[PDB]
């Protein structure tokens, strides 16, 4: 999408597995805020929106 | 310690870093008192 409309798409009922996010290196960045990325594998969630 | 890498992995070269660098082959100690010197060397170490 383009900035001025951008999507949004709720994520839920499911199993994540953030480590394929994480371990794919064609990411130019991966800041995060209130999270190490690396604990998102043990910490959950009722819903993610990406 | 001396070392080549991708230049892409150099910010692994901290401490408290995480991935297959800073873990699976050069981890640095979270109260690491020391310097990381780094520079390119595509003039040398690529063929």
């Amino acid at each position: 999408a383009s900035v001025y409309a951008w999507n949004r798409k709720r994520i839920s009922n499911c199993v994540a597995d953030y480590s394929v996010l994480y371990n794919s290196a064609s990411f130019s960045t991966f800041k995060c805020y209130g999270v190490s990325p690396t604990k998102l594998n043990d910490l959950c969630f009722t819903n993610v929106y990406a | 310690d001396s070392f080549v890498i991708r230049g892409d992995e150099v910010r692994q070269i901290a401490p408290g870093q995480t991935g297959k660098i800073a873990d699976y082959n050069y981890k640095l100690p979270d109260d690491f008192t020391g310097c990381v010197i780094a520079w390119n060397s595509n003039n040398l170490d690529s063929k």
